[PDB]
């Protein structure tokens, strides 16, 4: 859990 | 989210839309295993709702979205409608999500588990932009 | 309501500071995020607050309730999930 | 009622108490016949809960209470979570109401029913007398 | 929260009377009444308002919302049974 | 309908 194929940008 | 940015495709997995029978997204929720979909007690979610999981944008018909229909909801019975405390509804999916690139889960915190003030965290959603 | 999924860091506050704002309105299965310049509205609720611990991304709120106006300088309130998380485990478990 | 009064008892026979399988009582409601219950759709109510018919003093063990358990929950789909308008969910009952000197239905308007600015009603209930 | 149950008398307001309160929150499904010196609150949602029509009780309103500190100088907001009246009747035929 | 066995009292 916790960790997206896509990952996140802030 | 007033003042927030628009999230990458597929970035956040477990991020749900829970909408009537009408289409209307009402509240949000998250996917925390494949039958389990954790929001909130004030949302009143019903089983004539479905989660919608595997989605970016609302109005686009060509994504490969998944309608999740609710068998069960869990109320924390803890919960207090006056106060507002205790808010976390659990939704037993009648039908199980299939776990893909743009679908899973988020982990749980141990109940020891600790989170310190001044520590920056992310909120996700299509509430409100703008009031 | 926006088409496309949105997204918003912010900041956790202490239930003391967060007192401040909502006095006795802030229990203990509640913990409060925002003051920041962004805020949660209607339509985000159920939704997930999350921090990363040990690099993965995990629970710590669900968007409860906040500011009538959404106000940005106002905190908004989140279901503690640290306190929830033992039912949650006792319902998985037992359904 | 803040700066209400005590009702009489079983004069308002319509009246239910909406409570969670822990006691508490959260919402109001009342009986437009022996089968359904018509309550806020904003209270969210499950199936978990149950509807106490029959009920003056809640904290009277010696009282001839109903405690009618909840089939389905029929929240209208034209219900706005964000403005919270349109709150209104029906409760079909899985078990009937037994009609009394004490437990009976309200009167529903037609769509065409006039209530002017000015008219004197009552509202009733158990909600906080005090903030 | 009163151990046995309540009640009070209380005007029915104008929709536009009660938008000066309110404004644009009041929308055409709701029916305000209230700001009489007695106020609905947390706990009596759900509930029934009221009103004698050829001397029987109909129902004219739901207990939905209003002020957070329940201020009797401040009109409560019901749901407007005349406008939902429709959808019920629609309901009970069909199950 | 709309008519109680027990008689409010306002
Ligand atoms: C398969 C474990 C990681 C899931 C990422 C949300
Ligand atoms: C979530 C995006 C909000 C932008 C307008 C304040
Ligand atoms: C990174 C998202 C850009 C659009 C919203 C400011
Ligand atoms: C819940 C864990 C599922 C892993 C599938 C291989
Ligand atoms: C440091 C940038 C914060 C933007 C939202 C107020
Ligand atoms: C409903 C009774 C309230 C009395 C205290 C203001
Ligand atoms: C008629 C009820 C009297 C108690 C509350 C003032
Ligand atoms: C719904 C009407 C019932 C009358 C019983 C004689
Ligand atoms: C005329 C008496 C009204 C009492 C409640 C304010
Ligand atoms: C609530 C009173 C019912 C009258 C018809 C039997």
């Amino acid at each position: 859990c916790g960790v997206p194929a896509i990952q996140p940008v802030l | 989210i007033v003042n927030g940015e628009e999230a990458v495709p597929g970035s956040w997995p477990w991020q749900v839309s829970l909408q009537d029978k009408t289409g209307f997204h009402f509240c949000g929720g998250s996917l925390i295993n494949e039958n389990w979909v954790v929001t909130a007690a004030h949302c009143g979610v019903t089983t004539s709702d479905v989660v919608v999981a595997g989605e970016f944008d609302q109005g686009s018909s060509s994504e490969k979205i998944q309608k999740l229909k609710i068998a069960k909801v869990f109320k924390n019975s803890k919960y207090n409608s006056l106060t507002i405390n205790n808010d976390i509804t659990l939704l037993k999916l009648s039908t199980a999500a299939s776990f893909s690139q743009t679908v899973s889960a988020v982990c749980l915190p141990s109940a020891s588990d600790d989170f310190a003030a001044g520590t920056t965290c992310v909120t996700t959603g299509w509430g409100l932009t703008r009031y | 309501t926006p088409d496309r999924l949105q997204q918003a860091s912010l900041p956790l506050l202490s239930n003391t500071n967060c007192k401040k704002y909502w006095g006795t309105k802030i229990k203990d299965a509640m913990i409060c995020a925002g003051a920041s310049g962004v805020s949660s509205c209607m339509g985000d609720s159920g939704g997930p607050l999350v921090c990363k611990k040990n690099g993965a991304w995990t629970l710590v709120g669900i968007v409860s309730w906040g500011s009538s106006t959404c106000s940005t300088s106002t905190p908004g309130v989140y279901a503690r999930v640290t306190a929830l998380v033992n039912w949650v485990q006792q319902t998985l478990a037992a359904n």
